[PDB]
RNA sequence: GACGGAAGGGCACCACCAGGAGUGGAGCCUGCGGCUUAAUUUGACUCAACACGGGGAAACUCACCAGGUCCAGACACAAUAAGGAUUGACAGAUUGAGAGCUCUUUCUUGAUUUUGUGGGUGGUGGUGCAUGGCCGUUCUUAGUUGGUGGAGUGAUUUGUCUGCUUAAUUGCGAUAACGAACGAGACCUUAACCUACUAAAUAGUGGUGCUAGCAUUUGCUGGUUAUCCACUUCUUAGAGGGACUAUCGGUUUCAAGCCGAUGGAAGUUUGAGGCAAUAACAGGUCUGUGAUGCCCUUAGACGUUCUGGGCCGCACGCGCGCUACACUGACGGAGCCAGCGAGUCUAACCUUGGCCGAGAGGUCUUGGUAAUCUUGUGAAACUCCGUCGUGCUGGGGAUAGAGCAUUGUAAUUAUUGCUCUUCAACGAGGAAUUCCUAGUAAGCGCAAGUCAUCAGCUUGCGUUGAUUACGUCCCUGCCCUUUGUACACA
């Protein structure tokens, strides 16, 4: 009942695919 | 735990006087009346004596479920 | 196939002579009921927890002063057994209020 | 981040309180149990301090 | 209050997925127990969302108890933009 | 009691003055964009954060205060 | 009912008698007034304010004063605003300050804040004469009430009383009352008695080993946290027992009771406490409380924090104390004996022992979360042998100079300790006034509370240990009837 265990759903949800990272002239 | 026995035992009794206050205000509309604490082995447990129980509990427990992390949080269990 | 000695000592102490010696004596009947060897339960000079303060929250009348007492009992009772009794044993004859300790080695 | 807002309470009245109320004025520091008289009188039979003599 | 949204997320995260939160009224500990903020951010933050109901405060020996509510579950719901039917400490946990 | 003493000259807080941000950004030719204001060389600023020029000075504000860069 | 500056009875070392030891005088300690001051924070003023607010304040505490910061001003709306609502800061100036407080200069931050109104929020701000709660006082007191009956139209009264007795409305007795309950008693706690019960290397004895010293004649005096055996008198604490003013005798309505004698651990409620009815107070406490009404204040804050000062300030008045005036003594050697206690985990409490140091202390180690180690707490008065010899003396130890140490971030207005020096008043205290009846008074230290450091205070504790009553109402205080009242907010 009222499934999917927050605690755990960013463990499901820890699918990549919601950053960008570049940097580092001069 | 290396305690001495005189500071365990006092400090247990604070322990009970604590414990009895937040109920006694978190309980009030569901006519707390009382507790007491047993210490067993793996196993702290504490008996809430009120006459709305049903109240205590929440729905399938979800109360209960919070009082005890209450507890839980604030006197550093496991 | 086990169970050799040990050489227990159980201490209990508490504020509650009545329910203290209930587990002290039952304890002590629940080991010569199976015939093993020990010393009887040992009791330690009661010590006694004063508080003295005034009655009054301000300082107004005479000095009355109060002592609160908290009194703690003591025992011990020492047991040669097996490992089968002794966890028999301390898994029952809890009480709430008696704080039961249980520590072994001689040394 | 603020360098400029404490200063040592590490003894003597400054540093401790009453774990009920917060005051520190006669502080009962006896059996580590650090209640002040006037908490503690309402609460020693819960502590297990009773009346005898 | 001001503080950042980064602990304002630490708190509002937290909050939901244990459902309770526990603070000592002492300002200038500048660490809570279990969160990676100062504790002035946990009070005044549940203070905050206390005020417009969402939750309940206990107090009772210099401990703040904060009762996440039903009303607020939807709340940081949304603030953590979590889909309906997320969790909670709602959750009967095993067989306990 | 005894309201009110105050000897004169209230103090101000800041005001944090309005400074329609940077164009600082020249471009020469359309649309060779030539970056004014030399950026921070220290990993917590990725190099988007500028240094200011006072005399006898160029300063990181990302870093609240830190690392003093001279030239 | 309450009250009287009427009458009659009681009761008590917060009353006297009989005395003890004192206070009142002195030096200092400490509180209150006063004055002083930037401020010297404040409550309380007969018993029932004045070493009381556990109030021994260097910061903290903290309320006061001279100054510097911060918002930790929830939430609703509104305005402002992504072309930036707002946040922060290097160095300098500035500042007590290595506070970006403010300012110069100019990066930074991204809707968290800002401005405003409304609403709130904290406050050791006011109000204890708005309250809760708690406490103190009357009270070292003995009073409160219903059932059945009796008296009164009624409110009520009788019960609940002249006397006697008791610490007690405790009873006896008398009796239109009879028979009960709350409160007193009972009860509970502690200190006393067990050679009877159950045992204990965390308590201790006798035996034996193993072992030392002296005498030798077999003895005497010790060592040995297990080399063994046994015991529970001593210590410990469970369960019981024990006393009921017993037996006998005087006295007495021969009633409750009282007094003496024997026995007894114990016979003053066994001693000392804990608990304690109905009621009253404008008693104290909003400065213990995140107990609280209302009022005040709320960003140049009465919020809060930080820097420094103050609560200790000195012509003086009052109160609690400490140490004294010496020969029942100081001093120096030597003897050398208690009890109630406490004691360190996510930490630096209680400290043995060995060194170094005159001392205070230091340093190296160690036992203890404790009947196990500190500790036999080898405490102090005290007891013993000497020195001094009545002289402000070697009694007395104020004031003060100089040095060394500890606690703490900090010791100056000197926290404390040690050393040398300085060597005051005080030659027993006017009028006054306090406390007390047996292991009590007084003398004497100790542990605990507070406590980083500081007890001349307090709560308890044991040690040494009397004199004089064992009565009364004269003084003072309070109860009780009677009686008067036009008081009942009494
Ligand atoms: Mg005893
Ligand atoms: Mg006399
Ligand atoms: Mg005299
Ligand atoms: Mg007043
Ligand atoms: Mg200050
Ligand atoms: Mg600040
Ligand atoms: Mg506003
Ligand atoms: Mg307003
Ligand atoms: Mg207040
Ligand atoms: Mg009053
Ligand atoms: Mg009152
Ligand atoms: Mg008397
Ligand atoms: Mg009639
Ligand atoms: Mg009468
Ligand atoms: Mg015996
Ligand atoms: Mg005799
Ligand atoms: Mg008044
Ligand atoms: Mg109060
Ligand atoms: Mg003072
Ligand atoms: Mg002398
Ligand atoms: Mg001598
Ligand atoms: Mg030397
Ligand atoms: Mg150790
Ligand atoms: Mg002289
Ligand atoms: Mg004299
Ligand atoms: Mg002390
Ligand atoms: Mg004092
Ligand atoms: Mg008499
Ligand atoms: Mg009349
Ligand atoms: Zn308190
Ligand atoms: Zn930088």
């Amino acid at each position: 009942a009222k499934k999917v265990e927050l605690d755990a759903e960013r463990i499901e949800t820890a699918e990549k695919e919601a950053y960008v990272p570049a940097t580092k002239v001069k | 735990a290396l305690i001495s026995k005189k500071r365990k035992l006092v400090a247990d009794g604070v322990f009970y006087a604590e414990l009895n206050e937040f109920f006694t205000r978190e309980l009030a509309e569901e006519g707390y009346s009382g507790v007491e604490v047993r210490v067993t082995p793996t196993k702290t447990e504490v008996i809430i004596r009120a006459t709305r129980t049903q109240d205590v509990l929440g729905e399938n427990g979800r109360r209960i479920n919070e009082l005890t992390l209450l507890v839980q949080k604030r006197f550093k269990y496991a | 196939q086990q169970q050799q000695i040990i050489k227990i000592r159980i201490t209990l102490t508490s504020t509650k002579v009545k329910q203290l010696e209930n587990v002290s004596s039952n304890i002590v009947k629940n080991a010569e009921q199976h015939n093993l060897v020990k010393k009887g339960p040992v009791r330690l000079p009661t010590k006694v927890l004063k508080i003295s303060t005034r009655k009054t929250p301000n300082g107004e009348g005479s000095k009355t002063w109060e002592t609160y007492e908290m009194r703690i009992h003591k025992r011990y009772i020492d047991l040669e057994a097996p490992v089968q009794i002794v966890k028999r044993i301390t898994q029952i004859t809890i009480e709430p209020g008696v704080d039961v300790e249980v520590v072994v080695a001689s040394n | 981040e603020n360098v400029w807002f404490s200063h040592p309470r590490r003894y003597g009245k400054g540093s401790r309180q009453c774990r009920v109320c917060s005051s520190h004025t006669g502080l009962i520091r006896k059996y580590g149990l650090n209640i002040c008289r006037q908490c503690f009188r309402e609460k020693a039979n819960d502590i297990g301090f009773n009346k005898f003599r | 209050m001001l503080m950042p949204k980064e602990d304002r997320n630490k708190i509002h995260q937290y909050l939901f997925q244990e459902g309770v939160v526990v603070a000592k009224k002492d300002f200038n500990q500048a660490k809570h127990e279990e969160i990676d903020t100062k504790n002035l951010y946990v009070i005044k933050a549940l203070q905050s969302l206390t005020s417009k109901g969402y939750v309940k405060t206990q107090f009772s020996w210099q401990y703040y108890y904060y009762t996440l509510t039903e009303e607020g579950v939807e709340y940081l719901r949304e603030y953590l933009n979590l889909p309906e039917h997320i969790v909670p400490g709602t959750y009967i946990q095993e067989r306990n | 009691k005894k309201v009110y003493t105050t000897p004169k000259k209230i103090k101000h807080k800041h005001k944090k003055v309005k400074l329609a941000v940077l164009s600082y950004y020249k471009v020469d030719a359309e649309g060779k964009v030539t970056k004014l204001r030399r950026e921070c060389s220290n990993p917590t600023c990725g190099a988007g954060v500028f240094l200011a020029n006072h005399k006898d000075r160029l300063y990181c504000g990302k870093c609240h205060s830190v690392y003093k860069v001279n030239a």
